[PDB]
RNA sequence: UAAAGUUGCUGCAGUUAAAAAGCUCGUAGUUGGAUCUCUCUCGGCCGAAGCGUUUACUUUGAAAAAA
């Protein structure tokens, strides 16, 4: 179930069985790989990215087709976001529900959200530490959060 | 029922199930070229996409996001794949 | 979260037994699954399985010769020693007779009988009988 | 039927049950009847399929004909719509009827003046006839129900999936599980039809006659 | 064409470089064939008489070489009467480390040098224009393993055929035994 | 049931379920053992022979066995198929 | 001490008999899904032949007073 929240929902994707590139695909491997280049210097993050692709491209699996996923043909190519999309859009978040929570102060389920999104971010931030994507120094401070983002 | 063949299912029974819950998972989805009245080409379009597709060759849309399938333009005839 | 998912297939395996069905889907299927149910099969207690290939992680579908009065699990795995096995299959089997101890060992999943023919201990996965 | 072409049903056959309305279910479906239904209609009712339908009733005239004392089967009915049927199949076959009230108790207690020791047991619809079926499971005693769509099949060994609301369904279904032990035994042929018409086992609603005489 | 790493090229080797060549020589695929070549060749024998040529290419190649794949295997067929032939690719299967490990051994086996990675692309390219579906595995009370491969349906003409073939070249290269089915609907 | 030297020990030996390979107890009164009338293929009458089906009563008071000797008689060809 | 499965690791209880924190977060703790089958001394039968990342485990073999 949810880690924060009591729903246990089971709501996902199901990758189908083969991983073969599928027949109505044409683009080769280099041509999605520009592609992927071409959206990210539009500053979209890797899901959205694959989203594109897949809605619009007929990309069913970027992996299947290049051999790579998003994120590592982003990093080979050098232009992946400095911090993990995950985390940025969690630190985004968090300074949200801050700023919300400056003029609102008797909102005090913000406050509670406020503790659940960042205990997330701490959560995430120890692991992408643990695997040397973040430096050991870097620390998220819940009053300079927005230089981050 | 007790001996329930639960290696061989029906294929509506499998069709009925869940689509994590089938005996090897399957999406429900699918992808489908759309063919417009002015263009010259085919452009492949998720059955559940979230993006608003616009014409491979010009302004038209083709589909609107929706909370499960995309709706189609009404125009534009679309043809599934496998 | 799911932890030893040996036990889940045990009791689930237990479960449909109980139930009188003739068949049990197991998901996920592991290595130490599959070699336990191996060790089942090779003293008849449920017969011929199949494993489904997701591309994920297995499934298995066991057929059920209504053998099965109990297949259980022990966890945390124990270690055993050769004198002390005899110890766990009193506790563990209901009789001297019938009914199988599963150790995980330096020479492969087996059961207790098979363990001492090869002077071996390991750790305790389970009980069959 | 076994697959023989002796024992497979005939068109004359087919044309009795749908007459009858026998492949006419009711709304609801038992999780335990979905085996012995086709399809159902727009109008929400369950079609029988009357393949199934043949192969339980000759199911159970085998199960019947294995018997050899014939009033060791009891026939039970307490609607008086399988009434006359119950009681023209004892006739036919040889089988001990119980028609109306059944007595609790007639099956374990055996102070009693209604006794019996059946070693098979035939009810027209195991909701109605749950009493005699309730005490089959104290004697090893072994049932054979006309089941609809919606009939619980606990204490049910042989059903027969089949309309058992209607007269006209219940009483043909009796007549061919009588025309079908006979033949199994071999009284009466299978190469000429029998001499006695379903109209024999049908309640008649005395009503009804009344009215039309 | 053959480059064996052995550098002992047989007389089936030598023939089928040597037809591979003249096809080569005559055809409308010579483009494609000039950089291709393969490792080895073996003739195997499937079951009762029939016998099969199977074909090692290049890892790298594969693909290409999977691009004139039925064209080619037709004229090598044609060339070899009732042979059927398999176009499986050369993978490297390294031994799982224990204990004992080497300088060379120092650096981690990589998943696709794994003997089961290795057998599923060998299976997975023993069949090759027809997709692997599905697969079961069923365990006998004997202990023994059976794989039931279940292969595109819109593909079956041209592969039912080569079933018993591919279970041979299977069970000669890979050392299990395996059925090609097809599933009842996909 | 046997000992070292190999005479049967046991006072007898139960029934067991054709559904669930199960022992029927001596006090399983819910249980039963139908007889089913085998048939002459030409003739289509009784020809003396049944088989013979024990169902426990566990399985008759979940209404399985309808269904169980349903099975059963589809494999010994009692009962055609569809 | 056993009886005491009335201290419960084996092996107890927690709806109403005694009992689940008002509710969440959360560090330590505990527990965690599938997956990987030469020998830089060589001499015309003998030895400088390697905890070969490691540990836990298991099976050895030493060594370990008597009473």
């Amino acid at each position: 179930g949810r880690m924060h929240a009591p729903g246990k929902g089971l709501s996902q994707s199901a990758l189908p069985y083969r991983r073969s590139v599928p027949t109505w695909l044409k683009l080769t491997s280099d041509d999605v790989k520009e592609q992927i280049y071409k959206l990210a210097k539009k500053g979209l993050t890797p899901s959205q990215i694959g989203v594109i692709l897949r809605d619009s491209h007929g990309v069913a699996q970027v992996r299947f087709v290049t051999g790579n996923k998003i994120l590592r043909i982003l990093k080979s190519k050098g232009l992946a976001p400095d911090l993990p999309e995950d985390l940025y859009h969690l630190i985004k978040k968090a300074v949200a529900v801050r700023k919300h929570l400056e003029r609102n102060r008797k909102d005090k389920d913000a406050k509670f959200r406020l503790i659940l999104i960042e205990s997330r971010i701490h959560r995430l931030a120890r692991y992408y530490k643990t695997k040397r994507v973040l430096p050991p120094n870097w620390k998220y401070e819940s009053s300079t959060a927005s230089a981050l983002v | 029922p007790l001996a329930k063949d639960l290696l061989h299912p029906s294929p509506e029974e499998e069709k009925r199930k869940h689509k994590k819950k089938r005996l090897v998972q399957s999406p429900n989805s699918y992808f489908m070229d759309v063919k417009c009245p002015g263009c010259y080409k085919i452009t492949t379009v998720f059955s559940h996409a979230q993006t608003v597709v616009l014409c491979v060759g010009c302004s038209t849309v083709l589909c609107q996001p929706t909370g499960g399938k995309a709706r189609l333009t009404e125009g534009c005839s679309f043809r599934r794949k496998q | 979260v799911r932890m030893n998912v040996l036990a889940d297939a045990l009791k689930s395996i237990n479960n449909a037994e109980k139930r009188g069905k003739r068949q049990v889907l197991i998901r996920p299927c592991s290595k130490v699954i599959v070699r336990f149910l191996t060790v089942m099969m090779k003293h008849g207690y449920i017969g011929e399985f199949e494993i489904i290939d997701d591309h994920r992680a297995g499934k298995i579908v066991v057929n059920l010769t209504g053998r099965l009065n109990k297949c259980g699990v022990i966890s945390p795995r124990f270690d055993v020693q050769l004198k002390d096995l005899e110890k766990w299959q009193n506790n563990l089997l209901p009789s001297r007779q019938f009914g199988f101890i599963v150790l995980t060992t330096s020479a492969g999943i087996m059961d207790h009988e098979e363990a001492r023919r090869k002077h071996t201990g390991g750790k305790i996965l389970g009980f069959f009988f | 039927s076994g697959a023989l072409d002796v024992l497979q049903m005939k068109e004359e056959d087919v044309l009795k049950f749908l007459a009858a309305g026998t492949h006419l279910g009711g709304t609801n479906l038992d999780f335990q009847m979905e085996q012995y239904i086709y399809k159902r209609k727009s109008d929400g009712i369950y079609i029988i399929n009357l393949k199934r339908t043949w192969e339980k009733l000759l199911l159970a005239a085998r199960a019947i004909v294995a018997i050899e004392n014939p009033a060791d089967v009891s026939v039970i009915s307490s609607r008086n719509t399988g009434q006359r049927a119950v009681l023209k199949f004892a006739a036919a076959t040889g089988a001990t009827p119980i028609a109306g009230r059944f007595t609790p108790g007639t099956f374990t207690n055996q102070i009693q003046a209604a006794f019996r020791e059946p070693r098979l047991l035939v009810v027209t619809d195991p909701r109605a006839d749950h009493q005699p079926l309730t005490e089959a499971s104290y004697v090893n005693l072994p049932t054979i129900a006309l089941c609809n769509t919606d009939s619980p099949l606990r204490y049910v060994d042989i059903a027969i999936p089949c309309n058992n609301k209607g007269a006209h369904s219940v009483g043909l279904m009796w007549w061919m599980l009588a025309r079908e032990v006979l033949r199994m035994r071999g009284t009466i042929s299978r190469e000429h039809p029998w001499e006695v018409m379903p109209d024999l086992y049908f309640y008649r609603d005395p009503e009804e006659i009344e009215k039309e005489e | 064409i053959v480059k064996p790493n052995g550098e002992k090229p047989d007389e089936f080797e030598s023939g089928i470089s040597q037809a591979l060549l003249e096809l080569e020589m005559n055809s409308d695929l010579k483009a494609q064939l000039r950089e291709l070549n393969i490792t080895a060749a073996k003739e195997i024998e499937v079951g009762g008489g029939r016998k099969a040529i199977i074909i090692f290419v290049p890892v790298p190649q594969l693909k290409s070489f999977q691009k004139i794949q039925v064209r080619l295997v037709r004229e090598l067929e044609k060339k070899f009467s009732g042979k059927h032939v398999v176009f499986i690719a050369q993978r490297r299967i390294l031994p799982k480390p224990t204990r004992k490990s080497r300088t060379k051994n120092k650096q981690k086996r990589p998943r696709s040098r794994t003997l089961t990675a290795v057998h599923d692309a060998i299976l997975e390219d023993l069949v090759f224009p027809s997709e692997i579906v599905g697969k079961r595995i069923r365990v006998k009370l004997d202990g023994s393993r059976l794989i039931k491969v279940h292969l595109d349906k819109a593909q079956q003409n041209n592969v039912e055929h080569k079933v018993e073939t591919f279970s041979g070249v299977y069970k000669k290269l890979t050392g299990k035994d395996v059925n090609f089915e097809f599933p009842e609907f996909q | 049931m046997q000992n070292d030297a190999g005479e049967f020990v046991d006072l007898y030996v139960p029934r067991k379920c054709s559904a669930s390979n199960r022992i029927i107890g001596a006090k399983d009164h819910a249980s039963i053992q139908m007889n089913v009338a085998e048939v002459d293929k030409v003739t289509g009458r009784f020809n003396g022979q049944f088989k013979t089906y024990a169902i426990c009563g566990a399985i008759r008071r979940m209404g399985e066995s309808d269904d169980s000797i349903l099975r059963l008689a589809k494999a010994d060809g009692i009962v055609s198929k569809n």
